[PDB]
RNA sequence: UCGUGCCCCGUGUGGCGAAAGGGAAGCCGGUUAAUAUUCCGGCACCUGGAUGUGGGUUUUGCGCGGCAACGCAACUGAACGC
RNA sequence: AGGUUGACCUCGGAUCAGGUAGGAGGACCCGCUGAACUUAAGCAUAUCAAUAAGCGGAGGAAAAGAAACCAACAGGGAUUGCCCUAGUAACGGCGAGUGAAGCGGCAACAGCUCAAAUUUGAAAGCUGGCUUCGGCCCGCGUUGUAAUUUGGAGAGGAUGCUUU
């Protein structure tokens, strides 16, 4: 019938640029990028970008029109608008000098610095993004690497200290689940960090944890969108931890002792309670970790592979089985320094990783202090 | 055949009612096709099928509206078709309580000096 | 802002006005149609005037 | 109360302060549109004594109307019947420019009810009025027994029937010997006087 | 070419400066200075009315 | 990234109004009782969209030839202008 | 940070949340506007007629209505309608004509609400949203929303009984 006009169909209708998407959603750029990261809207590339927009360049970002249409019905848009209006009310109250009204309006803002949680709730987004717990377990690699990396940073404006503490607490709860289920399988010491591989419900989960040192935040990364990733991943890991604890029939969240955490218990601040073979490799031994040894990976690995009596120095933290080094019940001692009590096996830390990787107890004479260590092989590469 | 009583339809629920509407429309179509080519009792059977379709649609609509009234029983705003009709002037009329509101002075006067019951001797 | 009404104006969505049983009424049984059946492999129907 | 002081101040319309205020307000209202909403009444004491309240549902609309006489809309302004001994320049409208302003404001806001109106300023070309309007559909209005009489359907368009103050003034609804022809309705009284009554046993 | 409301408010301010203002209105141009206003509000901020 | 903004531009304003004005593109043969540049057979065209193949161009990055008029199957071209 | 951060006022936008108006009918009702034929010997006052036509706006009735009234009495006492006043008072080219009201008898009867006051020892008032239906919020509002007062009075006192 009537002749069609050029550019009214095809890739021009299919794709949308970032500027057009922002103007269509009537959002700001930080809110748009945050929503795209949270909802999984990924950049796309047309075959010919001039057919979509004549002013587009090689740095132009294209999205799907149907993806923006789906973003139009997200309930977090009204949350953004209500939070902006609430902030305007708080500014008005502070400018008029009503401090009580300002505090009362501020307590409804749900600030991450005072809650430890994300500002905007992503619970409905979690079910949309992960229809199945298997998909959640498959994205747990990225989630665990992300949260274990941000467990050890100083507080910033994007990611506050209470949010970092919640990251560390969720990671500790996941580690406690792995310990009580003996799901940890392999570990590796690389030049970048410590690789951990576990098996949860038939799914292999591999993640990387940095060595406990001062981590450098460089300007080459987008730290605020990394913090948005952190918020999404803690929202995922909370429900993952809840489902795993309910499946093993334990109460969630676990009882957490603030006094012990204050004294430095770390993993020892949690007490797990009930609701209402390589796993016993270190069951009969008693370990003593010296202060120059990596306490959190050593404790996690030993407790996951069956050790029940681990002590350490008093500066390593509260919750040790014993503190004095002269305890006669100690069987093995981990030292890494360049006066040996009798009836005790002194080995370097690499003995623990080698023993858990080969599922057998290594000869201690090859791991004697001051000796040349055997090479540390990768347990993942056959 | 083709005559479906409303008493049977009032006990069915949604999906089998939609199904039976499907077959009733179906043999409506094919008995129109045999109507244009022959004659007999099909000319009464098509009327029976049409009335059966009307009954099924009526029952489905009535059950849907009853469910919607049950859902909107305790809400402030109702759909306009579920709102009472009355007339336009009756809908724009003042409510009974707003019409019966009185001032505080009038309330005091009616409380302490109402219309009394009395009689006069002859 | 887009509309976020507190109640739907119409409680029940309308059933589709033109379904297949209303589109197709009856085939044509004339000499032209009954020739076209074997001449052109074409079936002739009487349909609704609104259907495309 | 300050409204007593505003009353005695508004009585003195030829004082320097009131003349200056009237001049600047005349300029402002002439620069504004012919009919426009006023955010608040410019004469709060006059509005309050005429019935305005600071309550949701009460609005004020300001309006200017061209003043002078009324011209009959005949072509070339000339009548071709029997001679009338006068021109169309001296024909007078039987209602007030205040009533005309009230009707125009009511047509602008047909959903509301005109309560009353008052003169605010004037010049050679226009007269300026402010009209108080009440929302009959507002819950705060409908719950008040002092004002919910205006929610009844008998009070639709009082300004179009002459039920306002200027309407009663134009209709001459006053008791006495001076208002014999108009106190109960002029055309009704004329029909009553010119009807012929014939009883059965006459 | 400013909008009519901006033009109206600016020309209204200009007109009130151009015309001769009677003393009863012109006396409002002389107000408290910054220090005395600050001290007055410092005293009056202790005596705000009771909240809800 | 002071993350909740900034930059560019001026021309205004919408609709109806022509089966003879302007306009993207279909011809031939056959066929009915009555329709046909509309149906059937053959042979085409226009508009719009997506995306392949061949060919073209390119390591002298965006063709070559003719003095020239210009030619050749291609042979980048946004804003803003003529 | 002060070239900043805000509070107000005014004016806008939104397929924002919830509503409202248009048109019909128009016998009767409330207004606007408004003739001529006719009757005056003819005819510009007049009469028809403050009518027909035209325009705007309501309801089962509408309108009016509780005196800036009538009166001049030994005073009556909101409005409306009937009878009477009364073809009277009065108006009117060159006269054809026009024309009320008070009282009186009856029908039916019904009274009231604001503005002008400081609650100031406590905006006590209200729209909307969410509700676990207890309430909690966003607000409107002191340039005034509640209680009290309306000329018949009332406000302040004194006093001793009654009413819900």
């Amino acid at each position: 019938g009537k002749a069609k006009k050029k550019g009214k169909s095809g890739a021009a209708r299919n794709y949308m640029t970032r500027t057009q998407a922002v103007k269509k959603l009537q959002l700001s750029l930080p809110d748009f990028r945050k929503l795209c990261i949270w909802k999984g809207i990924y950049p796309r590339e047309p075959r010919d970008r001039r057919k979509v927009n004549k002013s587009a360049t090689a740095s132009t970002t294209f999205y799907y029109t149907k993806d923006i249409q789906y973003l139009l019905h997200e309930p977090l848009l009204q949350k953004f608008r209500e939070q902006k209006a609430l902030e305007k009310k708080i500014s008005r109250a502070l400018g008029r000098g009503d401090v009580s009204n300002a505090a009362r309006l501020e307590r409804n803002a749900n600030l991450p610095e005072k809650t430890g949680k994300p500002r905007y709730t992503l619970n409905h987004i979690i079910r949309e993004r992960y229809p199945t717990f298997q998909d959640a377990l498959r994205d747990l690699d990225d989630c665990l690497s992300m949260l274990f990396l941000f467990a050890n940073l100083p507080s910033t404006t994007a990611v506050p200290a209470k949010m970092i503490a919640r990251c560390e607490r969720l990671c500790h709860e996941f580690q406690h689940y792995l310990i009580v289920t003996h799901s940890l399988r392999k570990s590796f010491l690389s030049i970048k960090g410590i690789y951990y591989q576990a098996n949860i419900q038939g799914e292999d989960i591999l993640w990387l944890v940095p060595y406990k040192f001062n981590q450098r935040i460089v300007g080459d990364v987008d730290f605020r969108i990394m913090g948005t990733f952190v918020e999404f991943y803690m929202t995922l890991l909370g429900f993952v931890n809840y489902r795993l604890y309910t499946s093993i029939g334990l109460k969630y969240p676990p009882k957490f002792d603030q006094v012990k955490d204050d004294q430095g218990a770390e993993l020892a601040a949690f007490s797990l309670e009930g609701l209402n073979d390589p796993s016993q490799l270190f069951a009969n031994f008693t370990f003593f970790l010296s202060r120059e040894t990596p306490r959190q990976p050593l404790e996690f690995i030993l407790r996951a592979f069956g050790c029940k009596r681990i002590g350490w120095d008093a500066v390593l933290g509260e919750g040790a089985f014993t503190t004095d080094e002269s305890d006669p019940r100690i069987t093995h001692q981990i030292i890494d320094r360049p006066g040996r009590y009798p009836g005790r096996i002194y080995v370097q830390p690499q003995w623990v990783w080698d023993s858990i990787n080969d599922e057998e107890l290594k000869p201690p004479e090859l791991y004697a202090p001051g000796a040349q260590l055997p090479p540390h092989l990768s347990p993942f590469v056959k | 055949n083709g005559k479906v009583k409303a008493g049977q339809l009032w006990s069915k629920n949604k999906e089998e009612l939609t199904k039976i509407l499907g077959e009733l429309k179906t043999e409506l179509s094919q008995l129109r096709i045999q109507k244009i080519s022959s004659s007999g009792a099909k000319l009464n059977k098509i009327h029976d099928l049409r009335k059966s379709i009307a009954r099924v649609l009526t029952v489905i609509n009535a059950k849907q509206r009853a469910q919607l009234r049950l859902f909107y029983k305790n809400k402030k705003y109702l759909p306009l078709d579920l709102r009472p009709k009355l007339t336009r002037a009756l809908r724009r009329r003042l409510s009974k309580e707003d019409a019966s509101r009185v001032l505080e002075k009038t309330k005091k006067r009616l409380t302490h000096f109402p219309q009394r019951k009395y009689a006069v001797k002859a | 802002l887009s509309r976020a009404p507190k109640y739907p104006r119409k409680s029940i969505p309308h059933e589709p006005r033109l379904d297949e049983h209303k589109i197709i009424i009856h085939p044509l049984n004339t000499e032209g149609a009954l020739k076209k059946i074997e001449e052109q492999n074409t079936l002739v129907f009487i349909v609704d005037v609104k259907a495309n | 109360g300050a409204l007593k002081y505003l009353e005695e101040l508004s009585k003195k319309k030829q004082s320097d302060v009131v003349r200056f205020l009237l001049r600047v307000r005349c300029w402002e209202y002439r620069q504004l549109n012919v009919i426009h909403r006023a955010s608040r009444p410019s004469r709060p004491d006059k509005a309050r004594r005429l019935g305005y309240k600071a309550k949701q549902g009460y609005v004020i609309y300001r309006v200017r109307v061209r003043r002078g006489g009324r011209k009959r809309p005949v072509p070339k302004g000339a009548t071709y019947g029997k001679p009338t001994n006068q021109g169309v320049n001296q024909l007078k409208y039987q209602r007030s420019l205040r009533a005309t302003a009230e009707e125009r404001v009511g047509r602008r806001c047909s959903n509301l009810r005109v309560l009353n109106s008052y003169w605010v300023n004037q010049d050679s070309t226009y007269k300026y009025y402010e009209v108080i309007l009440v929302d009959p559909n507002h819950k705060a209005i409908r719950r008040d027994p002092r004002i919910n009489w205006i929610c009844n359907p008998v009070h639709k368009h009082r300004e179009c029937r002459g039920l306002t103050s200027t309407g009663k003034k134009s209709r001459g609804l006053n008791k006495g010997h001076r208002f014999n022809k108009t106190r109960a309705g002029r055309r009704k009284t004329w029909k009553r006087h010119n009807t012929l009554s014939l009883w059965r046993y006459r | 070419k400013w909008p009519e409301y901006i033009r109206l408010q600016r020309q209204k301010k200009i007109l009130r400066m151009r015309l001769k203002v009677p003393p009863a209105i012109a006396q409002f141009q002389y107000t408290l200075d910054k220090n005395l206003a600050a001290q007055a509000f410092k005293l009056l901020n202790k005596y705000r009315p009771e909240t809800k």
